[PDB]
């Protein structure tokens, strides 16, 4: 778990390492609960 | 007798009912069945937004 | 075809040089965007300052 | 408690109401008719020049006109009565004891805004009043801050992005290409099946055709295979007169001309590219949001199947990593009137009214200053 956060911040800057990650990673935007927001209309 | 009950001619907001068109009979229920001016009012943390926004824009410019 | 710039690291201050170059790609306030409405003010000031 | 009044005006249809009511009070046509027949009959009600839902009424003895085209207003007298009667007739108020909210197009001639001012003012001595732009409003009723808005009315078509609630003026993209010219395109399509109209009555009841009967194909040549070797696209339409008319083929031929504008011979590219061009111009970091958030305003995206369309045209354009969504509301036809019911009912707005006696010091160029 340690190894994975160093690595992953060697990756980031442009290090082209091919160290498999155990545990993949995702950024993705937040989601809304508001009563505001409306669904959309299709997938 | 309903006819003696009321008088179209009596309330000019009743002789409404009568000149609206179907679709327009479904607008206004539909509209104030949703109620969203209300909703976007009640609700806060996007209110004060919509204020401070408004309120800092005038603040630089325009 | 470039990647992000890395600042020149000092033989005991590497790491620094690091988090000052990963910042600078990263910015630490992103939630800037479609993201503003999702969060009320109070919470993503305390979100910013963490 | 005076509350500030909301009047949203476009070519063909008029709304008033009340601030921080849910619903408007008031929608009517923007027409105004003059009789064309000889009156003779001595001792009853007959007018120089009727305005509004009562000159629908008439339309057989009556000559229609719409005193704006385009966005762009063409005789002010007109517009003068269409206010009057909003004013008086309709909700019977003062329009000298409340504030009025006005909305116009984003990109327009500098006259329009002073001498619309200018009548507001001298005319009905209003104490408040502000302009805003529709399709901003429009986005504020989504209640969504940012995003790439398309409204489409009656008199003219345009695509603003708003990002963090500021519309880029760069980016706006405006055509001309709305309501009325596809109920002039539908009538001119329905002149080959045998029925033939000509007055303004007559585009009324193609108008109202049009809105019953329309509807968006997902994919053209296959529609127009199916329809060529079957008649289950086929509908009967009941005129005021009692006849009866097939509209058949012509359905989906109308409102395509949103998309491809070389049926109407515009040089202008169609609605969907307008809106990729619109997104184009934007700066790239905010593009991910201009994908993510695209809401439709205006009655002339009430045709069945618009945002499956539109969405896999713009699609199609897209990157192929983007994800694209398109929200539209129900009530998608009066967006803006709601966006102006919420902008009126804020504490920091009493303060972006204009006020009466600094227009006397400044004039009508006043709005330029303030909006
Ligand atoms: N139910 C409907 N289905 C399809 N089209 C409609 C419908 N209602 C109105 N329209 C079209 O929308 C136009 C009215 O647009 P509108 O929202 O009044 O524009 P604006 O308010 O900006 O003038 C009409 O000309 C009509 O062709």
């Amino acid at each position: 778990h340690e190894f994975e956060a160093l690595m992953r911040m060697l990756d980031n800057l442009g290090y082209r390492t091919g160290y498999p990650y155990r545990y993949p990673l995702v950024q993705e935007k937040t989601k809304h609960k508001s009563e505001v927001e409306i669904p959309a209309t299709v997938t | 007798e309903r006819y003696f009950d009321r008088v179209d001619e009596n309330n000019p907001e009743y002789l409404r009912e009568r000149n609206m068109a179907p679709d327009l009979r479904q607008d206004f229920n539909m509209m104030e069945q949703k109620k969203r001016v209300s909703m976007i009012l009640q609700s806060p943390a996007f209110c004060e937004e919509l204020e401070s926004m408004i309120q800092e824009q005038f603040k630089k410019g325009k | 075809t470039n990647v992000p710039n890395v600042y020149p690291a000092a033989p005991q201050g590497g790491m620094a040089a690091l988090n000052m170059s990963l910042g600078m790609v990263t910015p630490v306030n992103d939630l800037r965007g479609s993201d503003s409405i999702a969060y009320d003010k109070g919470e993503k000031l305390l979100r910013c300052k963490l | 408690d005076i509350a500030a009044l909301v009047v949203d005006n476009g070519s063909g249809m008029c709304k008033a109401g009340f601030a921080g009511d849910d619903a408007p009070r008031a929608v009517f046509p923007s027409i105004v008719g003059r009789p064309r027949h000889q009156g003779v009959m001595v001792g009853m009600g007959q007018k120089d020049s009727y305005v509004g839902d009562e000159a629908q009424s008439k339309r057989g003895i009556l000559t229609l006109k719409y005193p704006i085209e385009h966005g762009i207003v063409t005789n002010w007298d007109d517009m003068e009565k269409i206010w009057h009667h909003t004013f008086y007739n309709e909700l019977r108020v003062a329009p000298e004891e409340h504030p009025v909210l006005l909305t116009e197009a984003p990109l327009n001639p500098k006259a329009n805004r002073e001498k619309m001012t200018q009548i507001m003012f001298e005319t009905f001595n209003t104490p408040a009043m502000y302009v805003a732009i529709q399709a901003v409003l429009s986005l504020y009723a989504s209640g969504r801050t940012t995003g790439i808005v398309m409204d489409s009315g009656d008199g003219v078509t345009h695509t603003v992005p708003i990002y963090e609630g500021y519309a880029l003026p760069h980016a706006i993209l405006r055509l001309d290409l709305a309501g009325r010219d596809l109920t002039d395109y539908l009538m001119k399509i329905l002149t080959e099946r045998g029925y033939s109209f000509t007055t303004t009555a007559e585009r009324e009841i193609v108008r109202d055709i049009k809105e019953k009967l329309c509807y968006v194909a997902l994919d053209f040549e296959q529609e127009m295979a199916t329809a060529a070797s079957s008649s289950s696209l086929e509908k009967s339409y009941e005129l005021p007169d009692g006849q009866v008319i097939t509209i058949g083929n012509e359905r989906f031929r109308c409102p395509e001309a949103l998309f491809q504008p070389s049926f109407l011979g515009m040089e202008s590219c169609g609605i969907h590219e307008t809106t990729f061009n619109s997104i184009m111009k934007c700066d790239v970091d905010i593009r991910k949001d201009l994908y993510a958030n695209t809401v439709l305003s205006g009655g002339t995206t009430m045709y069945p199947g618009i945002a499956d369309r539109m969405q896999k045209e713009i699609t199609a354009l897209a990157p192929s990593t983007m994800k694209i969504k398109i929200i539209a509301p129900p009530e998608r036809k009066y967006s803006v009137w709601i966006g102006g019911s919420i902008l009126a009912s804020l504490s920091t707005f009493q303060q972006m009214w204009i006020s009466k006696q600094e227009y006397d010091e400044s004039g009508p160029s006043i709005v330029h200053r303030k909006c």
